RNA sequence: GUAGGGGAGCGUUCAGUCCGCGGAGAAGCCAUACCGGAAGGAGUGGUGGAGCCGACUGAAGUGCGGAUGCCGGCAUGAGUAACGAUAAAAGAAGUGAGAAUCUUCUUCGCCGUAAGGACAAGGGUUCCUGGGGAAGGGUCGUCCGCCCAGGGAAAGUCGG
RNA sequence: GCGAGAGCUAACUUCCGUAGCCGAGAGGGAAACAACCCAGACCAUCAGCUAAGGUCCCUAAAUGAUCGCUCAGUGGUUAA
RNA sequence: AAAGGUGAAAAGAACCCCGGGAGGGGAGUGAAAGAGAACCUGAAACCGUGGACUUACAAGCAGUCAUGGCACCUUAUGCG
RNA sequence: GGUCAAGAUAGUAAGGGUCCACGGUGGAUGCCCUGGCGCUGGAGCCGAUGAAGGACGCGAUUACCUGCGAAAAGCCCCGA
């Protein structure tokens, strides 16, 4: 049947992204965060 | 509890287009290598066909047609094959066993004419 | 003697009619099977019987037959016409693993062994009694 | 559905693998070429069945 | 500072194991099996030990018995006038005499018959 | 003699002190018919390749069979069930250490509003060439969408 | 088991009172059998006396003694 | 997430042999190759190979006791 | 000592069991340190002369890290 992911590019940057996530404060916490908990890379990369 | 003429591997037609593809082979080789079972189905088959030949018409030549879909092996089997064997009682097909396979182990042998 | 220490350069310790496979892909139990019928009979009968055996794990078992009836005869100075397979054997071995599956519990039920060798073996030697 | 109930024993095993003993090729020596082939069969070695018959 | 249970399970498990000889299959083998068969095994161990005297007691009265039932007394008849007489203390073990001494026995028997009538 | 109270003790790690042992072999590991009231501790033998008993005192992450307990390894079921659509194959020929499975030929059967073709989205060298055969391939493999190397992608007008 | 209530003067019932045992009690007996009968296991022994229970063979020990009873296998399925 | 160890020193194994290989057997180095790169020790489960005594009318928690047979003699000719 | 009869009695292991011997599997245990842990003490802010953190690059051969930065595994001055 038709599963749960169906990829996509514009999609998975348009949110998730490190544009989107320093677009607000509470997603710049995700990162800098996410920096210090160890090199864990943020979806541009991804 | 069948006791029965025929022994199939496989389906109603199928059994057929094979008799018929490896006795057109066996024609056209002279001998061929198969597995020792298809070999001794085939020996039947193919000799009650050399006699269909033998006799040597055009209602032959037409009937030995329908199993042989390759006109250069029935102008062989009606022309060269069948006449060569004329004194012959009938049965001039042979089967010898090479010995066992790799991949699947299965003991083969020689039908040759 | 003197002391093991002495005892361990004094002494080079050979392996005659020994030689084994190591490693080969293939089940123990299986190869067990083949291995039975070859011991303790005339080496070349071996060759023989092994020619003629429909297992497949009967090749590499005769591929080594041959290198330790080589070792035999070459390195241990023997003479062919009394040697004979005096023991063989099969040990298993490190049964093949893969980088996965890995995950709990989610169709999780399946194979990935591939199991081990069995180290094939042999050790020939010569008859005796004749 | 219908599991076993117990580990079956290591003598129980060994006793009901007692019937796979391989049976060993009885094999003859070939006429021709004398080399030790198989009843009924062609020589592999030399290729002689009754005279010869596959090219070797 | 940290003491692991390291050499110290294995000694106690290898000294357990170790009991275990014509032990039948993971009694012989697998610890906490042997272990446990060794507990059933105290207790036939020290109750069949204090048993193994009644079972003698047992034999050598059948023996007795026997040989008394072979001359005309019996166990009852024989061990009777044999304590009749203050004599004989003899008792423990007679059974042997019976076996391998004829004619002691004999002697026995009579007298013993003696002590009754 | 069960919960429960009381007494003596055995063993393991670290620590201070004492006696010491070790390449003519330490700890650990393996076998053992001896000692001790038990926890236990010796003797000799076999492995091992650096360290380590014993006594006295002190401090504990200090003693496992269970907890559908945790991690790991290895058994049972057992050479069992399965090998993923009932669109079938067959012979010759070639190569090769080895071919039912790769190559070619000749046939055969299957789709044909598709099981043909062209794009999008997504994937990211999977394309081509030349090699390879451990694993991956539900068998095999000389083969591949697998492994190695080298190449290949061209826009004023097509889409941005 | 004894003395009651419930209950059907039923229940391997239920609720009290009273002894004893099991519980936490091994050993012998009652085929087997927590409680019943006999008896409370510190350790050793190929020594002896007994308890309850037993003494035809399966297992130790009178196929004992005297006077009777029963002929039914009562013994070894209850009554009007 | 799991994660470690040749050797003092690479001296890391020319060369020979079986094989496509993998793998092993010699040689050589080394104190040691009873270290050889699935390289410190290497326990237990678990899989085999050889030997000893044994088992194909026997009801079984795998033991415990008692006697006999066979075999072995390094705490060890018996106390086994 | 030969054939009838009546008796008793061994051995064979397809496979199993226990012990022993020798491997294999595994990676416990002992040894070790290339890694951690917190005590006490030290030191304590960086960024519009561009931070923290990265992207892509740099090397004869470069895939990972390291180090840098179109002057790129570096450049110049001083000290050892
Ligand atoms: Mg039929
Ligand atoms: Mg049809
Ligand atoms: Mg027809
Ligand atoms: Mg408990
Ligand atoms: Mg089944
Ligand atoms: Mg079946
Ligand atoms: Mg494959
Ligand atoms: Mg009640
Ligand atoms: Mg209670
Ligand atoms: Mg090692
Ligand atoms: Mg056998």
């Amino acid at each position: 049947m038709k599963r749960t992911y169906q990829p996509n590019n514009r999609k998975r940057a348009k949110t998730h992204g490190f544009r989107a996530r320093m677009k607000t404060k509470s997603g710049r916490n995700i990162l800098a965060r996410r920096r210090a908990k160890g090199r864990h890379q943020l979806t541009v990369s991804d | 509890h069948g006791k029965a003429g025929r022994k199939l591997n496989r389906n109603s037609s199928a059994r057929v287009a094979l008799a018929r593809a490896q006795a057109t082979a066996l024609l056209r080789e002279g001998r061929i290598q198969t597995t020792l079972t298809k070999a001794k189905e085939l020996r039947p088959f193919v000799e009650q066909l050399i006699t269909t030949a033998k006799g040597g018409d055009l209602h032959s030549r037409r009937l030995v047609a329908q199993d042989i879909h390759d006109k250069d092996v029935v102008r062989k089997v009606m022309d060269e094959v069948a006449p060569k064997y004329a004194e012959r009682p009938g049965g001039y097909t042979r089967i010898l066993r090479v010995g066992t396979r790799r991949g699947d182990g299965v003991t083969m042998a020689l039908i040759e004419l | 003697f003197r002391n093991k220490k002495q005892r361990k350069q004094q002494v080079k310790l050979r392996k005659p009619g020994f030689a084994v496979a190591k490693y080969v892909r293939m089940s123990p139990r299986k190869v067990r099977l083949v291995v039975d019928v070859i011991r303790g009979k005339s080496v070349q009968d071996a060759e023989d019987l092994l020619r003629f055996i429909p297992r497949s794990a009967s090749e590499p078992v005769a591929k080594v037959l041959n290198s330790a009836k080589a070792n035999a005869l070459h390195n241990d100075e023997m003479l062919e016409d009394r040697l004979f397979v005096k023991e063989a054997y099969v040990d298993a071995g490190p049964t093949l693993k893969r980088l996965i599956p890995r995950v709990p519990r989610a169709r999780g039920s399946a194979n990935i062994i591939k199991k081990r060798t069995s180290h094939i073996t042999i050790i020939v030697a010569e008859k005796g009694n004749k | 559905h219908p599991v076993p109930k117990k580990k079956t024993s290591k003598s129980k095993r060994d006793m009901r693998r007692s019937h796979h003993a391989l049976t060993a090729p009885n094999l003859t020596e070939c006429p021709q070429c004398h080399g030790k082939k198989l009843s009924h069969h062609i020589c592999p070695n030399c290729g002689y069945y009754d005279g010869r018959q596959v090219l070797a | 500072p940290r003491a692991k249970t390291g050499i110290v399970r294995r000694r106690r498990h290898k000294k357990v194991l170790k009991r275990a000889k014509g032990f039948w299959g993971s009694r012989s083998k697998q610890y906490r099996n042997a272990f446990q068969t060794l507990l059933n095994a105290a207790t036939y161990e020290y109750r069949d030990r204090r048993n193994k005297k009644r079972d003698f007691r047992r034999l050598w009265i059948q023996r007795i018995n026997a040989g008394a039932r072979l001359h005309g007394m019996n166990y009852s008849t024989f061990i009777n006038g044999l304590k009749r007489a203050n004599i004989d203390l003899n008792r423990k073990v007679l059974a042997d005499i019976a076996a391998r001494e004829p004619e002691a026995f004999k002697a026995l028997v009579d007298a013993s018959r003696n002590a009754r009538q």
